[PDB]
């Protein structure tokens, strides 16, 4: 039926350029959107008829209702708004040219209406139409009243069918336009460096690889920005930021896409307190500008689960890793430092198993650290919460921490469960860098997959001196998910990334 | 010229974010 | 002998940190900026001291002079601006803190000032310090005063070179100026995929990566087009998109493997509402970040001639078949026998005879580019819309409403240039799925420039695209012209270069 839809639909279209009916024309000239149409004409009485305005509009036809053989309704969609078209016989161009185009019109076309606004007896906003144009037929059933691989593998359905889409991307959209201004505001400058490397770095994770053929050199798609940063501030510039696109090579999954975006910023002379009171300030003031308030529901289950409402209000909860996860354990952990050492990392091994905490290989004191983490401190984060001074074995890029020694300057944000932020006083020693990187490579060659090439490059930077600085990244797509009541990243993604069909 | 269509920032208002703050400091009067 | 300097410093830091002086500490306050210190205080006398003020500044070294043995004076660098620090022994916390900060310091070095305003008796503005710290040294001897080592080192480049940070900040000007034009406008900004099953939109070789939880290839975008074609069928009438696109290609002056596009779809729009709605936006944004709708570049740099360039409107048009006729002095095919093997032969014959170069394959589509290359392109000095471009080399545009065998579409070149490219959209499903029939039958025959067809577009288009306009522009290429660079390694912060 829906692909006998589309050949007679096709036919017919076809038959419409036969005869010079042009079914895709070039060009209409609007007069009006449909969102200021309302806004112009709502204050009309029922039954009133303006017929000293006429004015042009179009958009999508979603309803198609016949009404006797001289009037015909049309439910007229567009910018997530609607407008009825009442056509009457009488009030159109002519009686021979209304039966024609409404025996050419189908649910789904696109349309452009010229006439007069009105309202019925019923109270319903209309244009009364003149002469109605097809602009661009449908040639499939659109459908009605849906399955969420359908939704992503055919965004554009999705779109026209489910208002609650769109707005999902101007929040996205606002979002970002937010953290521009802010940033603008303070003074940085917003920047673009490069998305292929000869090695990637700045965060752990599994790279994309390329070949550029006129170099005759593999290339890999960044995982982060941040070195580059770092060395735009040994230049001079002191405050920069970059809202981009980063790669990593691994699964999909509710909050994991191959490709995704996220915000960085690097600020000479700031150290991580800074850095929380302006992450504290960017977060409280983009959650109450954008929702109107500071207190946001959410559904970290879906539809089918219980909602909570989290509370942006400032200052932010902070918590120290070490202490609270001792705390959480009932126990003391062994002191780490930045050296993998085996009489420690069989301790946490040792905790892992008594407490039931996963960690696939390879089972190193950072991932089982992580893991510990996750289970009995990111779990209490439902308000936004700082997790703070990691440890330096986690931490290959963030500075040592100025009085707790082994730890680092580094916060994490979470918000329900999950971070959205990650900050640092930005390690600038250019000795005691080339010795944490020495460290990843070694981690590599042992099986870690994810650990960092040593960046020779970058060691150079730091030598002729990076003043003290402090840097910041921001998971969009996460911040997007928690205000927009997602619990799947696809819903904030316009075309996610699908198994093949 | 085309047909007029409001920013998606609702069009009131130029933006302006909220800013972090340094509370003022009055001078020694010694 | 700079070997040599950085083994002795790089021994001196290392003995700094045995000591326990700290020399890369954690935090310094910094209370004002070297832009707003000069001017606060750019007003004093000379020979003033303010003894009441006392503020932090910090920056880097690039030069020190000692004056006798109780005076030194540093030359103290941030933000595009500099301020002298006039460190005498009378004003620092102690004579024996004082021999030891200056014995410490060298050019280059990262430094926190604490201290007071001031001017000297020959008028210099000044920082008259109680207290010196030093925040990060450096290493290497800074150099004073090729072009490799400014690409492969930037930060020694932003250093060295005020006229390098003062192009990047024309660049990110440009950029906010067209988000603000477009979001005034009503349209909104989205974000679509930069890693694709099938690469389209755009003629380009595109680099191919392997994702292996999915055990396929995927393609780096050429372009966002077809995906922005999609969200109008969806119904966001207005939509655009800053961001990088990849080609897997040559090098040159103006091109590099990654760069900058904007690109652009408004519903109810043809390509005429786009000539004007560019005009508007480029020489607003000229006007707006120059002062003037003049600019000065030099097409061949500065050992070469300058040239005004007026980006005063309306911009020039010239139609491409008609134009191209005027240059080479003779009638073309009529435009509807663009398709055919005598065309082909034509333009063939044609490039023989005035020598223009066309490697194979010689298709129309190619020898056709060379030609407008050649003799159009060249004319091309201020802004100029060069329109009507055969169907047979636009496969993504509406054919022309009036000129059979032709589309509407433009390019806008600037200086020979293109920076522009936009057209008409092409939005019958029918007519779209023939083209790119045409494209595959070609692909397939060994012509390479020929795109993939794309069903899940073609699908898209059978569900109803409202007519539309779309465009897009090369952000590098106006960073370009907006700095006077002819090169475009200069506009990009991080250019790639041969290892
Ligand atoms: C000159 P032409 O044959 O017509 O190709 C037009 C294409 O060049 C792209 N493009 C734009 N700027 C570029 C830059 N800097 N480096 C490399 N490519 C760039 C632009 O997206 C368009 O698709
Ligand atoms: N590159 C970090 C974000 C910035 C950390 C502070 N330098 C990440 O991927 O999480
Ligand atoms: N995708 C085009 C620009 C937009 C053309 C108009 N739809 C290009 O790469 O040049
Ligand atoms: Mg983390
Ligand atoms: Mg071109």
């Amino acid at each position: 039926d829906p692909n006998q839809y589309y050949k007679i639909r096709s036919q017919a279209i076809h038959q419409l350029k036969v005869n010079g009916e042009d079914p895709y024309p070039h060009k209409f000239h609007v007069d009006i959107s449909l969102t200021d149409f309302i806004q112009k004409y709502s204050h009309l009485q029922p039954g009133d008829h303006l017929t000293d305005i006429t004015l042009k509009v179009a958009g999508r036809i979603h309803a198609k209702r016949a009404s006797g053989g001289k009037l015909i309704f049309y439910d007229l969609r567009g910018e997530g708004v609607k407008l009825q078209v009442m056509a009457n016989s009488r009030n159109y161009k002519s009686e021979e040219e209304f039966i024609h185009i409404n025996n050419k019109l189908r649910r789904g076309d696109i349309i452009g209406v010229q006439g007069n606004p009105g309202k019925t007896k019923k109270g319903e906003l209309s244009i009364i139409p003149y002469e109605i144009t097809l602009l661009s037929p449908c040639l499939h059933m659109l459908p009605h009243l849906k399955d969420k691989e359908t939704r992503y593998r055919q965004r554009y359905l999705d779109l026209i069918l489910n208002d609650f889409v769109r707005q999902k991307f101007i929040i996205r959209s606002k979002i970002i336009t937010y953290i521009r201004s802010f940033l603008d505001e303070l003074g940085f400058l917003e920047i673009e460096t490069p998305m292929m490397n000869i090695i990637p770095g700045g965060a752990v994770a599994k790279p994309f690889i390329t070949y550029h053929n006129e170099l005759d050199m593999n290339l890999y798609m960044r995982i982060a920005p941040e070195l580059y940063h770092k060395m735009l501030v040994v230049g001079g510039i002191d405050r920069v930021y970059e809202i981009g696109r980063q790669f990593r090579n691994e699964g999909i999954d509710l909050t994991h896409n191959p490709e995704f975006t996220t915000c960085e910023f690097y600020m000479a002379y700031a150290d991580y307190h800074d850095l929380m009171e302006i992450t504290e300030k960017m977060v409280s003031g983009m959650v109450k500008h954008i929702t109107g308030s500071y207190k946001v529901t959410y559904h970290p289950d879906g539809p089918e689960g219980q909602a909570y409402d989290v509370d942006f209000t400032p200052p932010f909860r902070r918590i120290n890793m070490v202490e609270e996860l001792e705390k959480a354990l009932g126990m003391k952990l062994p002191e780490t430092n930045l050296f993998e050492t085996e009489e420690t990392r069989k301790i946490l091994d040792d905790i892992c198993v008594a407490k039931a905490v996963e960690c696939p290989p390879p089972r190193t004191t950072a991932r089982l650290l992580d893991k510990l983490v996750g289970e009995f401190l990111e779990v209490t984060c439902i308000n936004p919460t700082f997790i703070c001074d990691h440890p330096q074995i986690m931490s290959p890029l963030a500075k040592w921490h100025r009085s707790k020694e082994g730890l680092t300057e580094r916060f994490e944000l979470f918000v329900m469960k999950k971070e959205i932020c990650n900050a640092y006083t930005e390690l600038n020693d250019p000795m005691r860098q080339r010795q944490l990187f020495e460290e990843q490579a070694k981690a590599k060659a042992a099986g870690d997959d994810e650990a960092m090439f040593i960046d020779e490059n970058f060691c150079t930077a730091l030598e002729y001196g990076l003043p003290p600085t402090a840097g910041w990244g921001m998971g969009i797509d996460r911040v997007a998910m928690f205000l927009t009541d997602s619990n799947n990243i696809k819903e904030v993604l316009l075309f996610p990334a699908m198994k093949p069909e | 010229p085309m047909y007029q269509v409001k920013p998606y920032h609702g069009g009131g208002a130029p933006l302006r974010v909220e800013l972090p703050t340094c509370m003022y400091r009055l001078p020694n009067v010694h």
